[PDB]
């Protein structure tokens, strides 16, 4: 016997995001499904969904003080303020991005409260999980922008164009770090005319990136003595002088972003050479970039993008509304409140239980 | 004057399994039939029987700047395939078939010559090449409103229809020599 | 007279990033036997070093020296006055001149007894088709139109599939399908979006068809002036095509005139939340009733960005094209190293604005009357 569910969505406050956690058609399934949902006034106004939408979808439009009031599922984009957790009842579960390197006092807050937190960044990277990996969906995202950000910033033509006034030979564009985000940055950068390069580490990724028809960047070989890292490094800064364009992408969870883009490799990009650092958010894989802004420098113009999903908040929002609908196959059973503990992707996502921090490195980062 | 030699896909079938080297000239027409992907794939199937094949692009070809390299990119042709003229130019009396895909005004030898509108066009010289088999689907004039005798050249043949469906029957008739 | 000596100033115009001629352009007219000048500079904008000029026979010089004993001046916009002021006797202005924009600088090169080519005036003839510059700056404006356009929206272009779920394609409106419009729809299909074509002419629509797009079938033949009644007939239900859209590119100027409203007020209202609209006629006036000309702006959800100077946002493209546009005329004005202008040639005879103070066109006459 299970409480029959009532899940909420708040409207978004963190600085520039535009994203809402469910949309009004993913509303409309749950609500069929038989579960009540309650939205935030103005939630998804990010997203250009409005409230009279949502109501149209079956869900309570409400003032966010009323929110929280007889809700099993807190469903955030980003963790939700201090507000909202001290409206956390007994028994609820947030559910959305947490990242505690981020937002640690946000995370202490939810402890000394007690709550119960699934970290939608805690998805376990495996196959039968894909549908809910909000990671992957919000790099499809932000890859898609990269490539098109790239041909903004770049004074030269992507495509080959033969013209009466000469003929335009492609962009030589190379994706660095060919994770999810990388990948899309392929396909884009494709779809517009480029010559693409890609460059990674393992051997899969290049693979896939050969699949797209991109070019691999193949090093010298592939610890290694210092001559050979200097080998190494010297004729990777050799692929990287003769492109146009460098989208760099390369995040390791819970540290900082790599440098790939030192300086003595930098001073060999021609004049209009441009940089998409898609890790700016964690520091960056480019030394000269300036998280969330433009910079020019030897007319080498470098932008390291925060917040690309919320660009993009329409499909941010729906996939990201998926993710967490078919996450919810392990909250709901026919309208019932009914979590899976035992589940494998709950396991790995439990960030904590009634204040129980069970993340180890969390844990560690809040001692 | 000379005359239009109309040609069977079968006959260009035959043409074309045993050239060495073969020119791909798409024009306008290739672009309103949309036969780009058809043509990639006679030009996968000639380089998978050990032709030698390339791309001729005229830099007006088509009605708007690089029009047939947008169409060619999308189809997946590889950017070293594609030539311009003063690369491919010199090359083409080596050339043992030309195969001109809804293309007219930019192989009309009549540019040469001070009357016709066309002068002051550089052209591209189909017409040095061993043989010429054009694609169009009858008697439609180009952009100038002009007749082109390249047409009615000896070493000329006519393969007339919509270029996507030629193109799928030419190769249908080569997977089966 | 001489050995012809061509000189290429530093742009000034607000947001002007090309330059008339590049290295690797002016080395061939170095090599066919003309001295260049550059100004100081001249090249950065396009990411062409005062060295890199050098390197291609160029003197780089300050911009009082540009004109002495210059007799071709090649520019982008219309040379302001101080240049003005310094042109020798026979030498040609050759460069766009916009008399509409810039009636007071063709007032003065006129009071000068100048003599002036304007590129926008090249005829549409065989001929002159490697000398077009407003083909060439358009092919730039309509790719960065697709680009910003999928820049500024909340939605993706292509039609995407994954263990989320399936995506639909943008519905992408290009209004007005001359060279930008072709080239702005040909790149929005190739990053998938769903394209469709309005323009009145039959053939115009040929064209969007030859890449993949849809022509928008109005209920009226546009092809004659229309009745008050078949004008709300055809208004109807292209506002009805203009509803179900994301994405509205708009791209019809006329020479010398206000750009005409596409999009009037009505239409814009049936726009979605999270429309977007990149309205590329905001240099004359825009066709969107919302278009601030340089910005973007947001009413009811609907974006709307007038962007001015695309050309030099792509500024090595763009002064790469346009500087083979120069070269490819200056056949005209060159013969084996000497200043040797075709008065006679009919490409020559179309485009000289203005010949040692006479005005030659018409309409610019009118105009500085
Ligand atoms: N590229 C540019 O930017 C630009 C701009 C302005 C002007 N132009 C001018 O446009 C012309 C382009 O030359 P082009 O040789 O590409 O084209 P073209 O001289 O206009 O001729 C294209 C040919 O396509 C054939 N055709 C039409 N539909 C076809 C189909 N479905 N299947 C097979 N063939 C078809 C037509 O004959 P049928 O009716 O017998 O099928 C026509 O002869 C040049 O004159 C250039 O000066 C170009
Ligand atoms: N069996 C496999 O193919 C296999 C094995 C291990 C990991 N993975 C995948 O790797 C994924 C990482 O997630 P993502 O798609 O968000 O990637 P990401 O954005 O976390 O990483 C960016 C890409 O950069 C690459 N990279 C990291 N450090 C680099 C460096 N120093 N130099 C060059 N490249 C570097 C990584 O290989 C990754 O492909 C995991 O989720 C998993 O899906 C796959």
């Amino acid at each position: 016997h299970h409480h029959m569910v009532t899940v909420a969505v708040p409207k978004e406050r963190a600085p520039g995001e535009r994203r809402v956690a469910l949309v009004p058609e993913v509303v409309a399934r749950l609500v069929k499904g038989g579960a009540r949902v309650r939205v935030e006034r103005g939630a998804g106004e990010g997203a250009y969904h409005p409230d009279e939408a949502y109501q149209e979808a079956g869900a309570e439009v409400v003032e966010r003080g009323e929110l929280l009031k007889g809700a099993h599922l807190l469903f955030t984009v980003q963790p939700p303020p201090e507000d909202l957790i001290q409206a956390l009842e007994p028994g609820a579960i947030v559910v959305g991005f947490v990242q505690p390197h981020k937002n640690l006092e946000l995370v202490r807050a939810l402890q000394a409260k007690k709550a119960t937190v699934i970290a939608m960044e805690l998805i376990p990277r495996i196959t039968r999980a894909q549908s809910m990996d909000a990671l992957s969906s919000q790099a499809t995202v932000a890859g898609y922008l990269a490539a098109i950000h790239a041909a903004r910033l770049s004074p030269r033509f992507f495509p080959m164009l033969t013209t009466a006034a000469g003929t335009i030979r492609p962009a030589k564009v190379m994706v660095m770090g060919v994770g999810v985000a990388g990948l899309m940055a392929i396909a884009t950068a494709k779809r517009l005319g480029a010559q693409v390069f890609a460059y990674d580490v393992r051997k899969a990724a290049l693979e896939q990136a050969l699949s797209l028809g991109a070019k691999p960047i193949e090093l010298p070989i592939s610890e290694l003595t210092e001559e050979e890292k200097r080998i190494q490094h010297e004729a990777l800064r050799d692929h990287v002088a003769g492109m146009d364009v460098l989208i760099t992408t390369a995040q390791v969870p819970g540290r900082r972003a790599p440098i790939l883009l030192t300086e003595d490799m930098v001073e060999r990009l021609k004049p209009g050479t441009v940089v998409v650092d898609l890790a700016a958010e964690s520091g960056g894989n480019c030394v000269l970039t300036k998280p969330g802004e433009v910079v020019e420098v030897r007319g080498v113009r470098v932008y390291g993008p925060l917040n690309l999903p919320s660009e993009l908040s329409v499909h941010a929002s729906e996939m990201y509304a998926k993710n967490l609908y078919n996450l919810s196959s392990l909250l709901i059973e026919k309208g019932a409140f009914a979590p899976k503990w035992e589940d494998e992707i709950v396991r790995a996502a439990l960030l904590m239980k009634e204040g129980e921090v069970l993340h180890g490195p969390t844990k560690a980062l809040l001692g | 004057k000379g005359s239009l030699k109309p040609i069977d896909v079968e006959d260009a079938a035959v043409m074309l399994a045993y050239a060495g080297k073969v020119v791909f000239v798409p024009g306008y027409g290739m672009a309103l039939s949309q036969a780009q992907h058809k043509l990639k794939e006679l030009a996968d199937l000639l380089e998978a029987r050990g032709v030698e094949v390339k791309f001729a692009i005229h830099p007006v070809a088509g009605r708007m700047p690089g029009h047939m390299n947008v169409l060619l990119a999308e189809a997946g042709v590889d950017y070293d395939k594609l030539k311009d003229l003063e690369e491919i130019n010199p090359e083409f009396p080596t050339v043992d078939v030309a195969v001109v895909i809804g293309a007219n005004d930019v192989v009309n030898p009549a540019a040469r010559r001070p009357g016709s509108p066309l002068y002051g066009m550089p052209i591209l010289d189909v017409d040095k090449a061993k043989n010429v088999i054009v694609i169009k689907r009858g008697q439609g004039k180009g952009f100038a409103g002009v007749e082109n005798e390249l047409f009615y050249a000896e070493n000329t043949r006519m393969l007339y229809g919509d270029a996507q469906k030629v193109l799928t029957e030419l190769i249908q008739a080569l997977k089966r020599l």
